[PDB]
């Protein structure tokens, strides 16, 4: 009796990034800085009706560590989001 | 001022959620029938004029400040038959998200946290009588309002309560001048185990036990005007703390407060009636009211205006409230407003309260 | 730093930058300077400086690593010692016009006064002495403006010499003002304290350096101290901080008068250009969206009258409840004649039952009766056509408009304290401000200390083998972590966190008296110290470490402080439970 | 961007300025929304309100036509 | 009481809810094992409606609740009850409220929440208000164009730790040179400069002018001759100035000073 | 194994006072006193061991809302030890704090004072330790000092005492601010160096043998030293003092809740009239008269926010369609408008020792001399007047053909605005501003072309003379020398642009400011008698010229059939500017005594 479309959206990212500090007298090369993030957004749009719909959404970002004063984070916000029209 | 307040748990929980009975000053357990009807009388829920409903419900704090910290609820209520019915309410207290951060990088992953505290309940209501019915509730309290830092475990406390509420309607009984119907309604709520929030037997905190007594009135005028008058008490069932002594100079404050915390739940329900030094003169200081008159016209326009009353000595809670409700083809729009009257700065202060609610599936006649 | 971090005067060779270092912040310059074809150079460059590292070999195993150090001056030191002379190198004689950013002639004015207690802008001799006799002209001080004392006043609006003055501040760019920053700069690096006491001089005996020669003038109006001293020690002066640099500019940045303010209520603005109140739609215009008043009246425009504009802004933050209620009346006793009797009253809602000074409530009543008489005249449109050229038929109109008011103010009934309208200059509930130093990470192994004086050999503090470490005894210090609490991990019994030591602390054992929100910190995370004198420390290499009294050794950690100037922050005690 | 050093402080913390017109206006607020803490001419970057009772407050940083409302923790 | 049974009040606009888990993992090993992870719910709304119609062609009903913006004066709720015209009561606004006065020595209340009633007794007009004001009073002084700003300043109040001077050289040479200002008796001109500070920081970028990183040693006697009105001690921290120096006694500064 | 519970670095807002505020003693780092000034709690110090901490009788702890729970805030009072040697028999040690306070309108100034002996120490006896506030613009020249002998709480005993008997009220100071102002009063009849005075300066009235009453304070004595001022405070200090003459005495002294009290809320009446007239689309009248008295104000205003002063003031602007009076078939917009007005403004206080009623000043002065200097120098006085020509211009004809000669295209605008005002500081302020703008802009309508396109030209003429002569308080004999500011101006820019090629396009301006010194004399002396008016169409002496030329030129290259493709186009922007130096410049003169020319730039 319900009939209607998904509409899906994916967005990938990874992200690397380095900073090296070089010597050119002697072999020095310091890490001076450092970052490494992948994140995954995944949404998907289900209307019920012309005023309601749903979304199903799922966040997932993960920072590795590169240099020791960072620490590893991971991120998941999931979940649905309802939205009623007038 | 006050004079030694009852300090229990999650007192998240005694805030009202709702603009309509925000409006009719924070009761309840005697009004109408209606969607919000699970935090002051699920036993109305049998009662209901519809078969479905939800019910979306906002309570800003420091609505000029900033906005994500906010009471918000959901409900959603559904009677199967013409004498019973199964509802599912969920309150929301966040301060929104919060950013965690130690270093001034520009490009530095940091930690979002959302400190919150959530109850989310489960009600059966059946019909026994055609004008009274029973209701028996359960409810999850989680609170996760700590950071977790260094020396420091968030870890949320949880706990569970039983909520045993009644509710009687009456027929429309004819007057000389009007044709109007009585209410009653009673609600015993959140009865269950102390909440410890460092996780240890040693230290617990007494749920907000409370005990809310209600009754009203309405007189209808030309069979489409009402104005319903209710009046409620509420008492909590929790022990309250000694004051000066009541056995060196400390070590007497100590004993008290070593006796007072040993006292189990169960035990502290039927200790509330009592153990002060004041005698039932005194008693009644541990009583709050609230009196609201609701007027309706079409059964679609509703105005509202209530008076909270706490003791002076406990709380310092009194205010009158101002509401509006609109019903346009199914969905009601509820508004609140409160104006405080206590020397306490109250945090719903200037504070519009907000309710939606969505009626569906087919009618029930009313008795 | 980088350029955009800091400038600097190329003429009178100082910097200013744009962060300041209130902290034990080092300051170390290198410039080279051009007076005529001399070149002179003071620091050392990067281009000129030896090179940061030398090394000597080919592998790791045998290379020899030199990092050089560059030569420079130092401005400001690590250890604040006002009795060197880099303490002097500080200027002391600029001053930040608070929330001043371009600043230009005729829109800025500054003068110079003297509040003891009234702002007077001239300086009088102490009684029974007078000021030095036969001056020269630019040494005025009796019966002159202070601006002209302090040197600030010696040419006119166009920069040229004046015999005394044209009574403004001097607006140099490059001498008495930073246009970019807002900044006003004395011609004198010690206008309050070298320069006045030369002034104030009656003879050579007196010696700037040596308060005690001063004439009982200069010991009034000389206040050397905030140049000699820092600004928390010349706190200890006081009678001498009673020159006040008063003055005003003009902030436009565009065309209209920011009103300071965004989305107003329409109608709240009223605009008074010199006590009478301007026309909404004539004399000016209202941008209420982006909080712009236009004066359009031309006459105005050029009149350089102060125009007050009172309007009422609703985003308010932080401000009490306030209760505003009343009547007004609007009898009307004829077509053209209305009566009215308003009556208001605003009351304000404290936080609490003590209102500190400053952050008080008001009871305010206000009552007035106005009356409007408006009427056509038409002796005046026929006196308009027995004019030569004017035959205009348009109607000629009187208005009157009297009122009265009557403000009865009072203070709520909340904020008394014993049935009187009281204000707290200081219920002394925000003083005593805390540091928090039990944070055990930022604690770490610590030096072997001196215990009596730099010259006390007691755990060996001066040896520079591996006795210097011989008297360290084993410390732990921690926080015990919640999970043995919560969790109980393996190996722990319940007796194993009952003994006073190792139990968990609750705050209403501590602070019976406190109270704290449900759902928050209950507990107190003590820092434990655990100290075994009679085992070894780490990196301890004594012989016979067993066979000595364990009452000899330490055990200590040491910790960075974020805030190093004591005497500014006025670090009273250092406190613990 | 605006910065917050610590966020669960003691009550002494940090500002995140980057190195812009300094004169700004700090406001510290409750969560009662009362007034707790007012900074005018503002550029020192350390902020001591340890004076304050533990909780969530709302730092208000006004930077020119810029505003700004951020949470912290004082614990 | 009504003029009819009409009820219009129609809402727009849309309402959003949120309902997730969020789950947070930091690898800091000075957390505490139970602080591993933690697992919150999430619950948002983002109301956004509005209000608007009418009421037995008597009451008129305007709101605007919106859950996105400053709630001062953006959520908006205002009931006028309007009887006719033959009626004693006039009018009846509740909610947002305003107080206009015709008067220059009281000034009415605009922004406004509570009750306002008009009531007229043939040719007198009684309006009443009751509310809470939303709202401040603020005064500016405009003089030729933009605002007025006033500052007051005391002589202990300077701008410090901000400005210094290169060298004792410059300190003792500002107050001649400026005798005659805005003339300045001094042929001086800085040309180059390099300032250093205590780096705490300690963060390596490309695009803050380079990767400067130097050691430092900075000297407070460096670049400093004797002065002829100043004493050698007020110039020099050195114990013994005996062979110090090696040029004249006004020399400007430099490195052979 | 040592636990800290609590571990902090505790910082202070009451500043340790170090130096003497006795000139007895004159060495105030020596006679080995430990001086030290901390905090008690009602959270913290409820169990001390002399006298536990109470909160003074009547005083209640703050509650606030954390998260819908009640929270108790914390109740402080600064406490001041004293141990080790003990004070001096006149030696005192105090605390201090930097502050801005106006306590005009309020009657009573209240503070709670304890005092107690310290423990293993010789007993503190009643009336031996006092308790003193002193405050004003100083703690050594200029200050009330308001004292109190101290009754010291006796202990032994339980630790825990009533809160009446921690706190007593003959330890509480209640101080009527108007015996403070009675006190002022009657030592500005007291010399500086009189015998009356103390070794420090200090006048106290309760010594004074030849004044009846004292200070009219039983508990309490009261000094004034150097004409301070309550109505702004600037400097609060509390400390303790001795007044044992054979004795070194230790103890702790606990100060609580500095209040002020009793607010003095008389209100205040304000009288507006206005008379609005409107006469045939030519005159337009618009009189205004405001009469405000001490203590009015508006609602949201505070104690200190409303205005103590009388305000009198009247503004009358008169508007004129003077092309009117002319004939319409050649129309002229000559419009003339006409604002005078004026404001005396009478202060509550007397400006000078600023915390004084200007009546009560009045009335205790029995010098006439000194009456009529204090109600002249009280009065603020401004006038303002202002006469405008802007917009003279001719209207264009309903069929005229436009003409570079004619006058439609020239518009005049003359401005004067005159201030005159004396108050406090000014005994003598005059303002006057000259503005004389003539405007002429005329566009043009359809080897190469040299027919400009539009030509334009303005002139101004601005001359501000600014006189003020600032007063001596003191006396109304002499004052102060007037200064004179003098901005005598002209200026004129114009500019034109040509479209020689359809392609060129060259624009080009002039500015130039000249500054007109006719009012100096051969030296840097302004004249005094001078006037604005002297010479007004006087071109100066040139200040600062700048030119810019604008080219644009197409390079119409596609008329060769070659190159029809390129679309070059060439802008050209030139500026010049010439700056005159300041006469410190241009007559520089060395040591020698030769002068050189630095020139401009
Ligand atoms: C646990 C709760 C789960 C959530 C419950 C959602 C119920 C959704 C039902 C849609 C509804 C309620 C409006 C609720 C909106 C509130 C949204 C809140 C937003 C938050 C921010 C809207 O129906 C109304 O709205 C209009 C839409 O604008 C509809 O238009 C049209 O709508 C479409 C033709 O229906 C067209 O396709 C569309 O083209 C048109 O436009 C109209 O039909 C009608 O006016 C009508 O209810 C009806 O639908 C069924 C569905 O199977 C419901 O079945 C129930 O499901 C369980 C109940 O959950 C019960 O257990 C179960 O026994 C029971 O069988 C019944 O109730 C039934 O009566």
């Amino acid at each position: 009796i319900i009939k209607s479309d998904i509409n899906i959206k994916a967005d990938f990212s990874l992200r690397n990034n380095e900073t090296l500090v070089r010597y050119l007298d002697y072999d020095n090369n310091q890490l001076a800085a450092g970052q490494n993030i992948w994140s995954l957004k995944l949404t998907a749009d289900y209307s019920f009706s012309k005023n309601l719909t749903a979304i199903f959404y799922y966040d997932h970002s993960f920072s590795k560590a590169v240099i020791s004063t960072s620490f590893p984070l991971t991120n998941i916000r999931s979940g649905f989001t309802l939205r009623y029209n007038f | 001022d006050i004079e030694r307040p009852i300090t229990t748990g999650v007192p998240f929980l005694l805030v009202a959620a709702d603009a309509r009975a925000a409006g009719l000053g924070d009761q309840g357990v005697a009004t109408s029938s209606d969607v919000f009807s699970q935090q002051w009388n699920p036993a109305k829920y049998a009662f209901a004029e519809d078969a479905q409903g939800l019910s979306i419900s906002y309570t800003p704090y420091l609505t000029d400040l900033a906005n994500d910290i906010s009471l918000g609820q959901v409900t959603y209520y559904n009677k199967i038959n013409d004498r019973s019915a199964f509802a599912g309410s969920f309150r929301y207290f966040g301060f929104g998200g919060i950013e965690l951060r130690q270093t001034g990088d520009p490009n530095e992953p940091t930690r979002e946290v959302n400190p919150n505290e959530f109850a989310l309940d489960g009600s059966y209501s059946l019909k026994l009588s055609e004008t009274f019915s029973m209701a028996v509730a359960a409810r999850y309290i989680r609170s996760n309002l700590k950071v977790a830092t260094e020396e420091i475990d968030a870890s949320a406390a949880g706990s569970f309560a039983v909520d045993v509420a009644g509710f009687y309607q009456s027929e429309e009984i004819a007057y000389s001048d009007f044709n109007g119907r009585w209410r009653a309604g009673f609600n015993i709520q959140n009865l269950g185990p102390k909440i410890s929030y460092d996780h240890d037997d040693l230290s617990a905190n007494f749920l907000p036990a409370n005990l809310r007594v209600g009754g009203g009135f309405d007189f209808i005028f030309d069979d489409y005007n009402k104005l319903g008058v209710s009046l409620e008490l509420t008492k909590l069932l929790v022990p309250t703390p000694p004051g000066p002594g009541t056995p060196s100079q400390s070590q007497a404050d100590e004993a008290n407060y070593k006796k007072y915390k040993d006292i189990g739940w169960v035990s502290g329900i039927f200790k509330s009636f009592g153990d002060a030094p004041g005698g039932f003169s005194e008693e009644l200081k541990e009583i709050t009211y609230s009196a609201a008159a609701e007027y309706m016209y079409q059964d679609a326009f509703a105005m509202r205006l209530g008076y909270y009353h706490e003791s002076p000595m406990k709380g310092a809670k009194q205010f009158f409230s101002l509401g509006a409700g609109f019903k346009y083809s199914m969905i009601k729009v509820d508004v609140s407003y409160l104006f405080s009257a206590s020397k306490v700065k109250n945090p719903l202060e200037n504070t519009l309260r907000f309710s939606l609610t969505f009626n569906f599936g087919d009618k029930y006649e009313t008795y | 730093l980088t350029t955009n971090e800091y400038t600097f005067n190329p003429q009178l060779g100082y910097i200013s930058l744009q962060q300041r270092l209130a902290n034990d912040e080092i300051l170390a310059v290198a410039f080279e300077y051009t007076v005529g074809g001399k070149v002179y150079q003071v620091g050392e460059f990067g281009s000129d400086g030896v090179d940061a590292t030398v090394v000597t070999g080919n592998n790791s195993s045998n290379q020899a690593i030199i990092t050089q150090s560059l030569v420079l001056k130092m401005l400001k030191s690590n250890l604040t010692n006002v009795k060197n002379p880099v303490w002097n190198l500080m200027m002391k004689n600029v001053y930040q016009i608070p929330q001043a950013y371009q600043i230009k002639q005729d829109d800025f004015r500054l003068n110079i006064l003297y509040t003891d207690p009234s702002p007077i802008n001239y300086i009088t001799p102490v009684q029974g002495s007078s000021f030095p006799p036969n001056p020269a002209p630019d040494s005025k001080v009796e019966q002159t403006p202070l601006l002209n004392v302090f040197n600030l006043d010696r040419l006119n609006y166009n920069n040229d010499p004046q015999a005394g003055g044209d009574g403004f501040f001097d607006y140099i760019p490059g001498v008495t003002v930073d246009v970019q920053n807002g900044r006003v700069i004395f011609t004198t690096k010690e206008p309050f304290g070298e320069l006045i006491f030369n002034k104030l001089q009656t003879g050579a005996g007196e010696s700037y350096n040596d308060p005690t020669t001063y004439n009982a003038n200069q010991q009034k109006y000389v206040f050397r101290n905030m140049y000699r001293n820092t600004q928390a020690g010349a706190l200890q002066d006081s009678d001498k901080n009673k020159f006040l640099l008063r003055g005003k500019y003009k902030s436009s940045g565009s065309n209209g008068i920011p009103i300071g303010a965004f989305n107003v209520p329409q109608g709240s603005v009223v605009v008074t250009a010199a006590g009478r109140v301007l026309v909404e739609g004539i004399d000016y215009s209202v941008d209420y969206q982006l909080g712009r008043v236009q004066i359009l009246d031309p006459s105005l425009q050029a009149s350089n009258t102060p125009i007050e504009v009172s309007l009422e802004n609703n985003s308010i933050f932080g401000q009490q409840t306030r209760r505003f209620m009343g009547f007004n009346i609007e009898h009307k006793i004829s077509d053209k004649f209305v009566i009215g009797g308003t009556y208001l009253k605003m009351t304000e809602r404290p936080f609490t039952q003590k209102s500190t000074y400053g952050q008080e409530s008001v009871n305010n009543t206000i009552f007035g009766f106005n009356g409007n008489y408006s009427t056509e005249v038409p002796f005046l449109t026929r006196l308009a056509n027995k004019l030569p050229n004017i035959d205009t038929d348009v109607p000629s109109n009187l208005s009157i408009r009297g009122e009265v008011a009557f403000l009865r103010p009072d203070a709520p009934k909340a904020s008394d304290f014993q049935g009187e309208a009281t204000i707290y200059v200081d219920d002394f509930e925000g003083s005593q401000s805390t540091i928090d130093m039990r944070s055990a990470y930022a604690w770490s192994l610590a030096s072997t200390p001196f215990i009596t004086s730099i010259n006390d050999n007691t755990f060996n503090a001066n040896s520079n083998t591996l006795e210097y470490g011989f008297k360290r005894a084993k410390l732990s210090w921690y926080t015990i972590d919640p999970v043995f609490y919560s969790s109980k991990p393996s190996g722990i019994s319940n007796d194993d966190l009952s003994l006073n030591t190792t139990r968990r602390i609750y705050s209403r054992e501590l602070y019976p008296n406190t109270d704290i929100a449900q759902g928050q910190i209950q507990v107190v995370n003590t820092l434990d110290l655990t100290y075994y004198p009679g085992e070894r420390g780490p990196y301890n290499n004594n012989p016979s470490f067993g066979a000595s009294n364990p009452s000899a050794n330490f055990g200590g950690i040491m910790r960075a402080l974020n805030s190093t100037n004591f005497e500014q922050g006025n670090v009273e005690y250092i406190q613990f439970w | 961007e605006i910065v917050i050093f610590p966020n669960p402080s003691d009550g002494n913390f940090n500002i995140g300025l980057n190195n812009f017109n300094f004169p700004y206006s700090l406001e510290i607020f409750s969560f009662t929304g009362q007034k707790v803490f007012e900074k005018q001419n503002a550029s020192d970057s350390i902020i001591s309100v340890s004076y304050l009772p533990s909780g969530i407050y709302i730092v208000k940083i006004e930077k020119d036509s810029k505003t700004t409302i951020k949470k912290i923790i004082i614990n | 009481i009504f003029g009819s049974n009409t009820i219009d009040v129609k809402p727009t606009g849309s309402v959003e809810m949120d309902l997730g888990v969020r789950y947070t993992k930091q690898d800091n090993p000075a957390f505490s094992p139970r602080n591993r992870s933690s697992l919150t719910f999430d619950f948002d709304q983002r109301i956004s409606m509005s209000l608007m119609g009418k009421i037995g062609t008597r009451l008129e009903v305007n709101a605007n609740y919106d859950t996105q913006s400053t709630f001062a004066f953006q959520n908006l709720f205002k009931l006028a009850y309007t009887p006719s015209e033959d009626d004693i009561i006039q009018k009846v606004e509740v909610g947002n409220v305003s107080m206009p006065l015709n008067s220059t020595l009281i000034r009415g209340a605009q922004s406004l929440f509570g009750v306002k009633t008009q009531l007229q007794f043939g040719r007198t007009t009684i309006t009443g208000v009751f509310s809470e004001q939303k709202s401040q009073t603020k005064s500016v002084v405009a003089e030729n164009g933009g605002t007025v700003q006033n500052f007051d300043l005391y002589a202990l109040d300077y701008d410090n730790d901000r400005h210094f001077f290169l060298s004792q050289y410059f300190r003792n040479k500002y107050d001649v040179s400026l005798k005659n200002y805005p003339f300045i008796d001094s042929r001086v001109q800085i040309t180059r400069l390099e300032v250093w500070v205590t780096n705490k920081q300690n963060r390596v970028t490309t695009t803050g002018g380079g990767n400067n990183l130097r050691n430092i040693i900075a000297l407070q006697d460096l670049g400093e001759a004797q002065v002829s009105g100043v004493p050698d001690n007020e110039v020099v921290v050195i114990s013994s100035t005996a062979g110090f120096f090696n040029n004249p006694i006004d020399s400007p500064t430099s490195n052979t000073n | 194994t040592v636990r800290f519970g609590a571990l902090d670095l505790v910082r202070g807002e009451w500043r340790r006072y170090t130096g003497t505020l006795d000139a007895n003693d004159q060495n105030p780092d020596d006679d080995g006193v430990e001086f030290d000034v901390a905090a008690v709690n009602i959270q913290e110090n409820g169990t001390k061991c002399p006298v536990n901490y109470v909160m003074p009788p009547g005083v209640q702890r703050e509650q606030l809302y954390n998260n819908n729970t009640v929270i108790n805030q914390n109740e402080q009072a600064l406490a001041v030890r004293i141990g080790g040697a003990g004070l001096q028999y006149q030696d005192s040690r105090a605390v201090f704090k930097n502050v801005s306070v106006d306590m005009r309108q309020y009657k009573k100034l209240k503070m709670f004072l304890h005092a107690e002996s310290l423990p293993n120490q010789p007993t503190l006896e009643d009336d031996e330790m006092v308790g003193f506030i002193r405050f004003g613009n100083d703690f050594t020249q200029n200050f009330y000092q308001v004292e109190i002998p101290l009754k010291v709480t006796k202990t032994g005993g339980s630790c825990s005492i009533s809160p009446d008997l921690v706190w007593m009220d003959d330890n509480s100071i209640d101080l009527a601010l108007d015996l403070l102002t009675r006190m002022k009063i009657k030592a500005m009849s007291i010399d500086i160096n009189s015998s009356k005075r103390d070794v420090n300066g200090i006048y106290y009235p309760d010594n004074d043998p030849d004044l009846e009453g004292g200070d009219g304070d039983g508990k309490l004595t009261l000094g004034i030293k150097g004409n301070p001022n309550f109505g702004l405070v600037r400097n609060l200090m509390v400390g303790v003092k001795s007044r044992a003459d054979h004795k070194d005495i230790k103890g702790e002294v606990w100060f609580n809740e500095l209040r002020l009290a009793d607010l003095e809320n008389k209100g205040g009446m304000a009288a507006i009239l206005n008379v609005d007239t409107n006469m045939a689309d030519f005159a337009t009248v618009s009189a205004t008269g405001r009469k405000s008295t001490i203590g009015f104000g508006s609602l949201e205003q505070g104690a200190n926010e409303r205005d103590r002063e009388d305000v009198q003031q009247y503004n009358i602007v008169t508007n004129l369609n003077l092309g009117k009076l002319l004939p319409k078939k050649w129309g002229i917009n000559l419009p003339f408008n006409y604002a005078i007005g004026e404001e005396v403004i009478t202060p509550e206080y007397d400006p000078f020792n600023q915390d004084i009623k200007l009546d009560q000043l009045i009335r205790e002065t029995t010098d006439q001399a000194e009456k009529d200097n204090i109600r002249t120098r009280a009065i603020d006085y401004t006038k303002r007047k202002s006469i405008n020509f802007i917009g003279v211009r001719k209207d264009r004809a309903p069929e005229q053909k436009p003409h570079v000669y004619d006058i439609e295209n020239f518009t005049f605008s003359q401005s004067y605005n005159q201030v005159e005002r004396h108050d406090y500081e000014v005994a003598d302020y005059e303002d006057e501003q000259s503005n004389s703008a003539v405007n002429y802009a005329y566009t043009f309508q359809p080897n190469f072309n040299y027919l400009p396109s539009n030509i334009s030209f303005n002139t101004n003429i601005l001359r501000q003379s600014n006189r003020q002569q600032f007063r001596e308080v003191e006396v109304e004999g002499i004052g102060l020398d007037p200064l004179y500011r003098r901005n005598f101006a002209f200026n004129y820019q114009y500019g034109f642009g040509f479209n020689l090629t359809k392609s060129l396009k060259l624009n080009y301006s002039a500015t130039s400011n000249n500054i007109v010194r006719n009012f100096l004399n051969d030296d840097n002396s302004p004249k005094e008698d001078f006037n604005i008016w002297d010479d007004y169409l006087d071109i100066g002496t040139p200040n600062q010229h700048a030119q810019q030329l604008v080219l644009n030129y197409d390079i119409p290259i596609n008329k060769i059939p070659i190159f029809g493709f390129v679309k070059a186009s060439y802008s050209y922007t030139a500026d010049y500017m010439w700056q005159r130096s300041s006469t410190a410049f241009s007559e520089y003169e060395d040591p020698n005594g030769t002068v050189y020319d630095l020139g401009n730039t």
